[PDB]
């Protein structure tokens, strides 16, 4: 019976931990996102090769 | 004489 009652505990509590790093994790995603796009704006489009062989026609 | 927000949650639960 207390096992019942501690893993009602456990469960429910590591729920929440699980759902602590899982919408950590959704606004990881987000806020990655987010700093992809600014930091690409500052770098990704001149995050590239060009110019390979048009130095050389 | 004398408001329905519980899919997640009972999802957790079970």
């Amino acid at each position: 019976r207390q096992l019942h009652a501690r893993v009602d505990k456990v469960d429910e509590e590591r729920y929440d931990i699980e759902a602590k790093v899982t919408k950590n994790i959704t606004e990881i995603a987000d806020l990655t996102q987010k700093i992809f796009d600014l930091r690409g704006k500052f770098k990704r489009p001149t995050l590239r090769r060009v110019r390979i062989s048009a130095d050389a026609m | 004489q004398n408001g329905k927000r519980q899919t997640e949650r009972e999802k957790k639960k079970k």
